[PDB]
């Protein structure tokens, strides 16, 4: 697509270092300081299964794919203002291709 | 004969541009050499650094502190308790060979300056002026506080650096930043879930969080928490101290608070023991790199 697609075992690390102290993507997983993101392509914004999001998430409501989540992963809080996903961004498209790729496989 | 007065003195012909330009060069070099300490990068150990050649101070006599910048020098250097932080002086030694007319305090302070900065935290005003001293106002080893003790000791190593109750809790929750490193320091694991980008955290973790004391792999004894999360005993005194406690909770409820007393001690920190004449410019706030649209 506009994005391309990297490695899902670089991005196992990347996932493992800079989102799993908050994140799950597990079937059936323990929610963190951020959701259990399994099954989050697809879906809305702010769109539990149990979890309480900031308005903020909730009011974007935009369908997680691809291309709008790696704009997401970029800047957290330009994207989405006033949300309380504490993460500084992925700087570096490659970074960010590598972790999708593998959110996508690990997240089905 | 009489006591030292470091007075502050411009870099011959510099101003706040060319100091912007130093800043650039630490904060891009932070987006980019992203990988370390597990992708946690070179932000967390940069404001220690800041740190810990301004801890040195004690004001009684005005020994220490920033201005000389004798962290440089193998005595402050080798400091059993500066260990693991030669990886950020390696970090800002390329930035140091780009802008040699900079003092080596002013590089170390900017240097903790802009991780602040760039990990989202407050703006925190900056001034030039350190002149780099002799090898022999070198600070002796010891100077700088001991994880392993009570909120007693955290009061009153504190009055020796001129900072009250207020002060030490907002300084405190720079810890909502990386971690404590077993092969450094003895003490093992993160205080906070985001490492990388400042928040109050540290102080919502202190009285959220079920503390439990226990044993690491270097014999110390820390405070674990099931999330994953430890707290060194200075940092859980603060919630043993019933005056440190209400500053706590002020800051775990209004992080604009933290974020406006922590820039001012910040930068009372490492303003520390020096004496700025009149003519002196107003001190510098930089511009972050999304500022600047990167
Ligand atoms: C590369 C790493 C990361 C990825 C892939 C990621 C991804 C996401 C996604 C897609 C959402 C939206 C969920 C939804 O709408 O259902 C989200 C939300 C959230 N994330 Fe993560 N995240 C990462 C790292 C972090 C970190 C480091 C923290 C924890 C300190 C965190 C905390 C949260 C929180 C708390 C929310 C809810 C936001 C709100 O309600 O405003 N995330 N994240
Ligand atoms: C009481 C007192 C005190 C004490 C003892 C301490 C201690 C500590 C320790 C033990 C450590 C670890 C090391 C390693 O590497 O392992 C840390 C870190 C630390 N720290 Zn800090 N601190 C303090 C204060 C402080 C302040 C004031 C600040 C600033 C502002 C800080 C900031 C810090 C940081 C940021 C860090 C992280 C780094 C890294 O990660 O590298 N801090 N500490």
């Amino acid at each position: 697509t506009e994005f391309k697609a990297g490695s899902a075992k670089k991005g196992a690390t990347l996932f493992k270092t800079r989102c799993l102290q908050c994140h799950t993507v597990e079937k059936g997983g323990p929610h963190k300081v951020g959701p259990n993101l399994h099954g989050i392509f697809g879906r809305h914004s702010g769109q539990a299964e149990g979890y309480s999001y900031t308005d903020a998430n909730i009011k974007k409501n935009v369908l997680w794919d691809e291309n709008n989540m790696s704009e997401y992963l970029t800047n957290p809080k330009k994207y989405i203002p006033g949300t309380k996903m504490a993460f500084g961004g992925l700087k570096k498209e490659k970074d960010r291709n590598d972790l999708i790729t593998y959110l996508k496989k690990a997240s089905e | 004969t009489t006591p030292l007065v470091h007075v502050a003195s411009v870099e011959k012909g510099r101003s706040y541009e060319d100091f912007q330009k130093v800043y650039n060069a630490i904060a891009l070099k932070l987006r980019e050499d992203d990988e370390y300490d597990n992708y946690i990068g070179y932000g967390p150990v940069l404001v220690r650094l800041a740190w810990h050649i301004s801890g040195t101070w004690d004001k009684h006599d005005n020994t220490g502190g920033s201005y000389g910048g004798t962290y440089r020098f193998k005595k402050e250097f080798n400091d059993p308790s500066n260990a693991g932080l030669q990886n950020g002086f390696k970090f800002l030694e390329p930035i140091h060979k780009e802008f040699p007319w900079i003092s080596s305090g002013d590089l170390f302070s900017l240097g903790g300056v802009t991780a602040v900065q760039e990990m989202q935290g407050p703006k925190i005003p900056w001034r030039c002026g350190r002149v780099d001293t002799p090898e022999d106002t070198t600070p002796d080893n010891g100077r700088l506080p001991d994880a392993d003790k009570d909120a007693g000791y955290v009061r009153t190593f504190f009055q020796r650096l001129n900072m009250n109750d207020r002060e030490v809790v907002a300084l405190m929750g720079a810890h909502a930043l990386g971690k404590t490193h077993l092969k450094n320091s003895g003490y093992e694991g993160p205080w906070g879930a985001a490492n990388n980008v400042f928040t109050n955290e540290f102080y919502l973790n202190l009285l959220n969080e079920d503390w439990k004391l226990e044993k690491n792999d270097a014999n110390n004894e820390q405070w674990d928490s099931k999330s994953g999360y430890m707290m060194l005993p200075t940092d859980y005194s603060l919630i043993q101290d019933p005056k440190y406690l209400s500053i706590v909770k002020e800051y775990a409820n209004d992080q604009d608070k933290f974020f406006k007393d922590f820039s001012k001690a910040f930068e009372k920190l490492l303003e520390n023991g020096i004496t700025f004449p009149k003519d002196a410019p107003s001190p510098f706030i930089f511009k972050t790199l999304e500022e600047q649209g990167l």
